[PDB]
């Protein structure tokens, strides 16, 4: 995995890479690491898949029922609290590496919650096995006050640091922009690498194992 | 809107069985205590039924804590129980917070605590009204009173019983705010013994307190020598009035 | 059949201890106000101190629900301090949870809750007082609401509680239909000669108290003797 | 307490749902029509003075982006019920992620309202809903009772004269209507029986299509009610 | 939006001193934000209806109908009726009405707005009386009476069946201007019929 | 980590690294482990991350009710006792030493030491964190009675540099919290502001 | 019509309320209205006049819980 967010002068951009690997082996190529917790609101996750499904949905849901009642849009602080608390309680056997970010009244902030419940509320973030490469990038080449192209240009460069440069890291590259506006949620970004270019043809004839039974049964439309 | 139950309201809004509370509240002997300048200064007639009792049978005075000090008036158990609520309560914020309850805070949680006692009908309103008192050196001396229903308030002479009236009218008659509390424990001895209706009741005795700063912010009872002064400065004020 | 307890529709729905409960807040003998100007809320509320004995520092109806919200009670002293108390917990508990100061709304919104439980339920009874909370939110500006026993929680430009109820809103809508744009000074007249006029007094500095939360400081301030004393000469004097 | 406060008559009927339901036609006046591409719920919102802010206590309110609900009776009841709608519809999509259909809510709330009537030391709920949802590509419209119970209603009415709304509605009403339409019925119908001038701000109404349920603001209202005028 | 408020300004203060310069800037205004040329519409709608100009206002219609209907507010039947009540208030018989109200109407039936069309139908035929169109009047008020009794609200059905007993009056004789007159009067007893519909019946 | 917070005549100063590393990384450079509790009262944080963050909410939730309740502001040895019962009751479960350090109008200027285990002491000056130790011996050594605001602000800077740079597991900007009648007065020594040695 | 009115009076608020009161209540609001410019020592009814006249005869505001609705 190789999540990674940055804090721009509008808004935050946040990146995922695109890949789960049950194992060692990749179960999928176009996994969707970033998930929707608020119209203003997206996180990234890493670790365990099924758990940081659950909890982004849990929280997303939560959040949802908190803006129905207030009529007002929710804010990051509350999202982060909300992730922060329930990956305490459960003793960090939630695992969720979770990099959060929203665009609130109170301008744009980025989190970033360890599964234990730690959070660390900086400019930029990276998390999952790729995060060391995507820091590397950040710490690189980030500045303060960045604009909306450089920005995802900088997180695109970071997830596919992190692609490249380690294992188990995404084929793909999904970023998610919030601004005051706009919540655009490129998917996919780019593809670095889209597959093999396979050779002609190589299919046996038609009819080449012939079955025991047979059990066709004409359903009803 | 009968009156049986204290999650029933009146047609009028007003919930009968905290006034009938209330009611056998002002029913013990009385209780007054005085808010001096250096401290705090409870007396109780405490009316002695029968003869076969020891002196300070029915203490009516209870220590809630070190600094804090209760009188009584109304039914002895439910006193009792709240004085055991009190205590505990004080217990539990010295052991969570690290330092003595202040005084408005041990008195707003107790009357709290009357106030969930007479909200539902599964329980009755206490039917004891009292009052506490405390000095420290960093908040000065504090005299609070609390009623059946859970009003606690803040006084600076306070009277409870079924003489509180004249209590309230002798208190009146005190620059409270100025005295001494050596002066003040005489003062509520005159006052218990003027309040107190011989006829009515004949058999009486004195219980008095305080606390403040000359017991370093600690309630105890009164010395027995000063207790003694006391009163005879109230038998003597009681003989110079029938002159 | 039961117009004792609550949960029983007495049959045209006239659920009569609700009704009850607001003739006890009515019962409570005293009269509050709340206004909202611009930038501003207030509110006063009549002090009443009837020994010389009372300490007349602890009798406050002027409670402070978090640093930035405030509230006036009206009605039964104990039901009040229950609810103030529960009022300042569910505030802590949304910073605690949420992150963010809680709006008043939102306060408001969680006691009108907790009063429909007791008026859903027939165990209790629906505690007798009114609350109105203060507070300035962000983008609202000086939110004032009001929460009635019976669950009902709208928000006001300016209301009252208490036994001259009726009159201080008549007083407070004939303000009110005429340049409700008011300065600091003008929502604090504003309130201070509703109560006035309503109450046929000429309030000294003492037997009153004032709350305010403006934007500019959205800290809830009692307002002192010598504040309340300088508005009270002003008024006088215009 | 955990005996139940209502129970039969001996005439074999409830009559604390009975009282329940002269609670709710008590209540102030609502209307909801299922147009041929959406629903509008409409209800009267009118305040007792200028003093009350009328943006603050919401008389329509949503429950998902595809499902409002306006009611007629007691505010507080509306309050919690509206509350336990959204956990329901909450809980249904964390479990099935997808919006709640309109049916499943209306039939859980009814479960809820059930329970209500049931349960040992409380009593029944004194308010009327009128869910309406976007389910599938399908207007619901749902009246949910005091008793529990719900019906899928064309379009109907509840409050002060719902029986005059109703009559009024199957004199006005067609299959055929489009939500624009159907908007200007409910509001003519919310007109027959308000007494005074029906301003922009003392009536509420939200509309519920392919986009999903969204309480139209005071402009829209009022552009509604100059053509409607 | 700072522009659009000042010129709005402009245009009432020129609308103060010399009228024609204010509707000018309000024609440069829905020339050159929806709520701008919405509201300048409306203004400069009411000038012309004052001024007592109608080909330049039956213009404007035709101008604004396609943007009127599809930049914002579907409920434009707003702007429709508020426009043709200028022209029809400001009656001039100058030919177009009758032109301007039959595209009004059909694009109400493209909207598929009933009530609106009801209504614009209705003064169709008093424009159609109006112009001595009678024979044209007694069709389509024929064919909103088949309409309008079976979506009952009787206020605009009294109304038309005023309007067919009066071309009746005028065309057919008396023996059906009285049956037209008697539903009317039926039509009329069973709701409130307002000053001005009970005196027109009357 | 690294933690100081040393007390003088009429207030307190902390200051503390501003380091957070997940075994050699170092997850956050620019921590903020200075934790302000209720107006004046803050905590400096060291071990479990995680624990100690959950344990300053709750104390500042618990603290904000409380000072509300008593309509006074909180004592810092008030805050210190919360601390300490939560961290004595979940020793096992928490992993967490804290340095509460304040001013107060009753006593004003005081700081306690919580370390992990959850005892409750004040000090004059308390160290605390991974980096304690290799400038524990020079601040017994450095300190002296009578330290005024900026003298202690220049003790404090000059001990979080020595641990810093004689520690691994703490690094980054010095973050220094002065506190008194006045109120809260923060600032970083970031690159050249921190003292350097040799 | 009876009464000499100020041009300022616009009875049309007063009648567009939400208030059962009968033509003896309308008389008593006028009225009260000429009593009020009376003891004011004015011929002329005022708008004045008549707003706390209404608010002195229809006084029937009180109760009309608002949780009901």
């Amino acid at each position: 995995t190789t999540i990674a967010g940055v804090v721009y002068k509008d808004g935050i951009v946040l990146g995922a890479d695109t890949r789960a690997t049950e194992g060692m082996v990749v179960a999928d190529k176009n996994c969707s690491k970033i998930h929707f917790i608020s119209p203003n609101i997206y996180c990234c996750g890493a670790g365990t898949a099924a758990d940081t499904d659950m909890t982004t949905q849990l929280i997303s849901s939560n959040l949802e029922l908190h803006s129905l009642s207030t009529g007002r849009l929710p804010r990051v602080v509350t999202a982060n609290r909300m992730l922060k608390q329930m990956l305490f309680r459960y003793q960090g056997y939630i695992g969720a590496a979770l990099v959060l970010g929203g665009v609130d009244v109170t301008g744009p902030h980025l989190y970033s919650i360890y599964p234990h419940g730690s959070t660390d509320k900086l400019p930029y973030v990276t998390m999952g096995s790729g995060s060391l490469a995507a820091m590397a990038v950040f710490e690189d080449k980030f500045r303060p006050d960045m604009e909306e192209e450089e920005a995802k240009n900088l997180v695109s460069e970071a997830i596919a640091a992190g692609i490249f440069n380690d294992l188990g890291s995404g084929s793909n590259i999904d970023l998610c922009v919030i601004s005051k506006n706009k919540l655009d949620f490129l998917r996919p970004y780019t593809v670095p690498n889209k597959k093999g270019t396979r050779l002609g043809r190589y299919r046996c004839e038609k009819g080449t194992t012939a079955v025991l039974t047979e059990k066709i049964t004409p359903l009803e439309i | 809107g009968y009156d049986l139950s204290a999650s029933t309201f009146s047609p009028d809004g007003r919930v009968f069985q905290v006034e009938y509370a209330m009611k056998a509240v002002e029913n013990s002997s009385t209780a007054i205590g005085i808010r001096c300048k250096d401290g705090v200064v409870f007396g109780v007639e405490k009316l002695v039924l029968s003869k076969l009792y020891e002196e300070g049978s029915n203490k009516r005075l209870f220590n809630v804590d070190r600094h804090v000090g209760m009188a009584v008036a109304g039914l002895l158990a439910d006193a009792r129980s709240l004085a055991d609520i009190a205590r505990e309560e004080a217990s539990n914020f010295r052991s969570n917070f690290g330092y003595n309850i202040p005084l408005k805070h041990l008195a707003d949680r107790v009357a709290m605590y009357v106030h969930a006692y007479t909200l539902y009908s599964a329980v009755r309103p206490f039917g004891c009204s009292f009052m506490l008192g405390s000095y420290s050196v960093n908040d000065g001396a504090q005299l609070y009173m609390i009623d059946p229903s859970g009003v606690s308030y803040g006084y600076w002479g306070c009277a409870i019983g079924k003489a509180r009236q004249a209590a309230k009218t002798e208190i009146e008659k005190l620059q409270m705010k100025e005295m001494t509390c050596r002066d003040i424990v005489k003062e509520v001895a005159k006052i218990i013994y003027i309040v107190h209706d011989e006829v009515k009741d004949k058999a009486f005795e004195l219980e008095l307190s305080w606390v403040g700063e000359l017991t370093n912010g600690r309630h105890e009872i009164v010395p027995k020598d000063i207790r003694e002064e006391a009163e005879k400065y109230a038998k003597e004020s009681l003989k110079e009035e029938d002159e | 059949g039961f117009d004792r307890h609550i949960t029983i529709f007495s049959p045209e729905g006239r659920l009569y201890q609700v009704e009850y409960a607001f003739k006890a807040i009515n019962q409570g003998g005293l009269t509050s106000v709340a206004v909202r100007g611009k930038d501003c809320a207030v509110i006063v509320t009549q002090k009443k101190v009837p020994d010389k004995l009372l300490d007349s520092s602890t009798v406050t109806h002027l409670f402070k629900i978090t640093e930035n919200i405030g509230c006036v009670m009206t009605g039964m002293t104990a039901d009040s301090r229950s609810q103030v108390q529960r009022a300042r917990y569910e505030a802590a508990n949304w910073k605690y949870k949420y992150g963010y100061e809680i709006p008043v709304d939102m306060l408001c919104k969680r006691i009108a809750d907790i009063s429909q439980v007791y008026t859903q339920n027939a165990e209790m009874r629906p505690l007798g007082c009114c609350m109105i909370l203060i507070g300035i939110d962000e983008e609202q500006g000086p939110q004032v609401y009001k929460c009635d026993p019976a669950g009902y929680y709208c928000g006001f430009k300016a209301t009252a509680a208490g036994v001259k109820q009726t009159e201080s809103t008549s007083f407070l809508e004939k303000k009110v239909k005429k340049k409700f744009d008011w300065t600091f000074e003008q929502t604090v007249e504003t309130a201070i000669t509703c109560l006035s006029t309503v109450l046929s007094i000429d309030f000294k500095p003492s037997e009153i108290e004032v709350g305010v939360v403006t934007v500019e400081n959205p800290k809830f301030r009692i307002l002192t003797e010598a504040e309340i004393d300088a508005h009270l000469v002003a008024l006088a004097e215009r | 307490y955990s005996f139940s406060l209502t129970t039969f008559s001996p005439s074999g009927k409830l009559v604390q749902i009975e009282y329940a339901l002269a609670a709710v036609a008590g209540g102030a006046p609502s209307v909801g029509i299922k147009a041929a591409n959406g629903v509008v719920l409409a209800t009267e919102k009118k305040q007792k003075s200028i003093l009350y802010d009328e943006r603050s206590v919401h008389k329509v309110e949503p429950i998902t982006k595809h499902i409002g609900l306006v009611y007629s009776g007691m505010g507080p009841d509306y309050r919690v019920l509206v509350h336990r709608a959204r956990k329901l519809a909450q809980q249904y999509y964390l479990v099935y992620q997808e919006p709640i259909p309109t049916a499943q809510l209306v039939q859980r709330v009814a479960s809820v309202m059930q329970e209500y009537t049931q349960s040992g030391g409380v009593r029944p709920f004194g308010v009327s809903l009128l869910i309406c949802g976007w389910n599938e590509g399908r207007p619901y419209l749902f009246q949910s009772d005091p008793s529990g119970a719900y019906f899928a209603w064309k379009a109907t009415a509840m409050g002060k004269n719902y029986v005059n709304g109703k009559t009024f509605l199957e004199k006005r009403y067609n299959e055929d209507l489009e939500l624009e339409d159907a908007i200007h019925t409910a509001i003519l119908t919310l007109k027959e029986s308000f007494e005074g001038q029906m301003t922009e701000d003392n009536i509420e109404v939200g509309i519920c299509n392919e986009a999903g349920f969204r309480r139209l603001t005071p402009t829209e209202v009022k552009d509604y009610l100059a053509a409607i005028a | 939006a700072a522009a659009a408020v000042v010129e709005f300004q402009r245009a009432q203060s020129l609308l103060s001193t010399d009228r024609e310069a204010s509707i000018d800037i309000l024609h440069s205004i829905v020339k050159r934000a929806v709520q701008v040329k919405e509201q300048s519409i409306l203004e400069l709608g009411s000038l012309l209806a004052k001024t007592g100009q109608a080909a330049e206002l039956g213009g404007l219609l035709k101008y604004v109908r396609p943007f009127l209907n599809s930049i914002s507010k579907a409920k434009a039947a707003r702007l429709v009726r508020s426009l043709l009540d200028l022209f029809l208030d400001m009656e001039a018989a100058t030919g177009q009405e009758v032109e301007l109200c039959l595209e009004c109407i059909e694009w109400a039936k493209s909207e598929k707005r009933t009530f609106l069309r009801q209504a614009l139908e209705a003064r169709l035929v008093s424009l159609y009386f109006d112009t001595k169109r009678y024979q044209e009047a007694l069709h389509l008020g024929s064919q909103l009476l088949r309409e309008l009794k079976k979506m009952d609200d009787k206020a605009l059905l009294v109304e038309v069946q005023l309007l067919e007993s009066k071309t009746y009056h005028a065309l057919s004789n008396l023996p059906k201007a009285r049956a037209a007159l008697t539903s009317a009067r039926t039509t009329a007893n069973a709701i409130y019929c307002p000053p001005k519909l009970q005196a027109t019946l009357d | 980590t690294t933690i100081m917070a040393v007390q003088f005549d009429g207030g307190v100063v902390l200051g503390a690294d501003s380091r957070t590393t997940t075994g050699s990384y170092i997850a956050n450079r620019v921590t903020d482990k200075l934790t302000p509790i209720h107006d004046r009262i803050f905590c400096c944080r060291s071990g479990s991350a995680a624990d100690t963050q959950a344990v300053a909410d709750a104390v500042t939730y618990q603290l904000g009710f409380h000072s509300i309740e008593l309509n006074e502001p909180p004592l810092v040895h008030t805050a210190a006792s919360l601390f300490k019962e939560m961290c004595y009751r979940y020793r096992e479960d928490l992993m967490a030493g804290i340095i509460i350090a304040g001013w107060d109008p009753q006593e004003g200027g005081q700081v306690y030491s919580v370390p992990m285990g959850g005892m409750m002491v004040r000090q004059s000056f308390a160290i605390g964190g991974s980096g304690s130790s290799y400038i524990y011996g020079y601040v017994d050594a450095t300190y002296r009675e009578g330290m005024t605001k900026e003298e202690c602000l220049q003790f404090t800077a000059n001990a979080l540099a020595l641990a810093m740079e004689r520690d691994g597991s703490s690094g980054g900007v010095i973050r220094l919290a002065a506190i008194a009648e006045s109120g809260v007065e923060r600032q970083v020594l970031l690159g050249d502001q921190i003292p350097k040695f040799a | 019509s009876k009464m000499n009115l100020s041009e300022e009076v616009d009875l049309e608020d007063y009648v567009a309320r939400p208030d059962k009161i009968s033509g003896a209540d309308i008389n008593s609001i006028c009225q009260e209205s000429g009593m009020l410019a009376v003891r004011e020592n004015r011929y002329i009814v005022l708008a004045k006049d008549f707003e706390k006249a209404y608010k002195t005869v229809i006084k029937k505001d009180e109760q009309e819980h608002e949780f009901y609705k």
